[PDB]
């Protein structure tokens, strides 16, 4: 670390209206009580009234950023009909270096932590000047909050139980 | 002359030699004759040649 | 959330006919927002239609709506002596305050949950409720007290979401407060200051699937499943 | 010696043996080798230590 | 289309894969929403399927 925080890149109020947001997990909890990631945010339909998005930031800080997002893989269709209204599962995250696409399916899985779904995590820098867009048909984990930082250099990390 | 292709994949000209549970280390030539019989693609030959490396 | 007005809250109609229910709000209001119970005095309630179309489980065929917007309709293709019961109109606020069309009377011309406490207090008073699950995961759900006057319009007492996100109404709030178990399984309202208002029969009821957990277990976003219920009565 | 503000270790898959049984050779090999050429030099310079203690009474 | 190589040299080859800003374009042009490439050798092969993306 040179320099790391962490800011609201869109704030969960007045970012998405036009999707209900408030969902959350119960294996995500906090004392015995359901929660989420703070960092992060569901998105689902206006009772099931999902439009598609396009989403996009570029920096104004002049610091480098640090972006996180997900990519929803159901364990069964009937969460990904009833929320999202596709079998289509299509989302771009794009940048000027990066960018890609996500089109998954319904990947039946076992029980870890009583959880056969699954949403792979998904990440980048960005610098300052360089743009992120977000397209997508939803199966999504959106951002809340996003790290601001600069560099560092030599210092590292360790695994102790001193 | 085998290549490793056909030595794990199972050509019948390949000795499979299921014996051979473990040994001390591999031999090869520098140009193996036999590679897929069938051609087809095969990803990461280095990985798993390390991951076969013991 | 905004002010119901369910058509008619009471009919008599002969057997072999339909039946036209057009429940319908102030504002307009999106469509997978409602769902359709029915109630015999005597039987807690039962799920029939959800979303102004889609039909529930353990069915025939006959119950079926349409509506939009403003006005949510829920028809009946036929009528008969066996469906001699108040239906109503229950609606998932953005706010996120359920609220309630006030029953609506056919009258017909010629796993589980368990509550615990009901019954008396003095006015003015104080006496909680506890309820308990059995055969689930009571983790997962989004849970609701509902209230129930004899013969009445219902009304939504409270709710909560798992996350902790509370909702009351205005006149309610303060006077009860609730809190919920998992590793227990089981569920708690304290309350105070009771006047006659709280006069009623009330239920514990297992709402809506959060986000995400392993099941055969879909959602809507109507409820779940109800339970037994329980009287609450003041007097001195 | 200068010694770097240092951070030593890393950490990898099992889809990077390469790489790891590499970092292995590779820090394995300057640990012996700063090994090896220091262990001569303490046995060096105090033999020379000892000459040199030598040649000052003689 | 295709190419091997006659020389007996090594060669270096190079293309692209083309992404409008709209879609007036891709339509104007190709004909085709669709995207669909196949760049194709023994070792290396790759297709490609791209949309607008402003
Ligand atoms: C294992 O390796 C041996 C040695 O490389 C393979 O045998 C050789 O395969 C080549 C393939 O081109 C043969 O050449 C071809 O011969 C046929 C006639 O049989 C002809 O139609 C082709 O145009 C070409 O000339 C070569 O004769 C053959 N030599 C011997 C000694 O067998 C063998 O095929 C490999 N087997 C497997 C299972 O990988
Ligand atoms: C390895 O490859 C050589 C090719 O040089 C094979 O040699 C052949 O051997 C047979 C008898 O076994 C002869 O009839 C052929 O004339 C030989 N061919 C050549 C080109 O020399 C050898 O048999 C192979 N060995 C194995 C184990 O695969
Ligand atoms: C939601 O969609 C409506 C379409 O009429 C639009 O007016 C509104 O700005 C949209 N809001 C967001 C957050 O997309
Ligand atoms: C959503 O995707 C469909 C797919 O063809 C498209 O027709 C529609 O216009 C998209 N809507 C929005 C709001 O992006």
């Amino acid at each position: 670390v040179s320099s790391f925080e962490r800011f609201e890149i869109f704030p969960k109020e007045s970012s998405w209206p036009n999707h209900t947001t408030t969902g959350v997990s119960a294996s995500c909890s906090h004392n015995g009580e359901s929660s989420f990631y703070k960092n992060l945010l569901w998105l689902t339909g206006k009772n099931g009234l999902y439009p598609n998005l396009s989403k996009s930031y570029a920096n104004n800080k002049e610091k480098e950023v640090l972006v996180l997002w997900g990519v929803h893989h159901p364990p069964n269709i009937g969460d990904q009909r009833a929320l999202y209204h596709t079998e289509n599962a299509y989302v771009s995250v794009v940048s000027s270096h990066y960018s890609r696409k996500f089109t998954p399916e319904i990947a039946k899985r076992p029980k870890v932590r009583d959880r056969e779904g699954r949403i792979n995590y998904y990440w980048t820098l960005l610098e300052p000047g360089d743009t992120i867009i977000f397209e997508a048909n939803g199966n999504l984990i959106a951002p809340r909050y996003a790290f601001a930082l600069s560099r560092g250099f030599g210092s590292g990390i360790i695994n102790s139980n001193a | 002359n085998c290549s490793v292709a056909g030595w794990i994949l199972g050509n019948p000209e390949c000795e499979l030699l299921i014996s051979r549970e473990s040994w001390s280390y591999i031999v090869e030539k520098p140009n193996p004759e036999n590679g897929t019989c069938y051609p087809g693609h095969f990803a990461d030959y280095e990985e798993l040649r390390e991951q076969l490396s013991s | 959330e905004i002010v119901l007005t369910q058509s008619p809250g009471t009919l008599s109609l002969s057997p072999g006919e339909r039946a036209t229910l057009s429940c319908r709000a102030s504002q307009s209001i999106s469509g997978y927002y409602l769902t359709w119970y029915q109630q015999k005095p005597g039987q807690a309630p039962r799920l029939l239609i959800y979303g102004a179309s889609s039909r529930a489980t353990g069915i025939p065929d006959r119950f079926s709506g349409s509506g939009s917007g403003t006005d949510f309709t829920l028809t009946i293709s036929r009528l008969e002596p066996e469906d001699f019961a108040v239906y109503y109109c229950q609606q998932y606020g953005i706010s996120p305050v359920i609220t309630f069309g006030g029953g609506t009377n056919v009258e017909i011309k010629g796993v589980q949950l368990v509550e615990s406490g009901g019954g008396l207090v003095q006015p003015g008073g104080s006496l909680r409720l506890s309820c308990a699950a059995s055969g689930f995961t009571f983790n997962i759900y989004d849970m609701h007290w509902v209230r129930q006057a004899p013969g009445k319009g219902l009304e939504w007492v409270s709710g909560l979401t798992t996350g902790g996100d509370t909702s009351y109404s205005g006149s309610v709030r303060g006077r009860f407060s609730i809190s919920r178990e998992n590793a227990k399984n089981s569920l708690y309202l304290q309350m105070n200051n009771l006047r006659a208002g709280d006069t009623a029969a009330y239920f514990c009821v297992r709402g809506v699937r959060e986000v995400g957990a392993t099941g055969g277990d879909p959602f809507y976003y109507a409820m779940a499943v109800w339970g037994q219920g329980t009287t609450v009565t003041v007097s001195s | 010696m200068n010694t770097q503000f240092t951070a030593v270790g890393k950490e990898f898959n099992k889809l990077e043996r390469r790489m790891e049984n590499l970092n292995k050779k590779v820090d394995d090999g300057f640990i012996d080798i700063w090994t090896y050429n220091a262990e001569l030099l303490v046995l060096l310079e105090n033999e020379r230590t000892l000459d040199f203690h030598d040649s000052n009474v003689k």
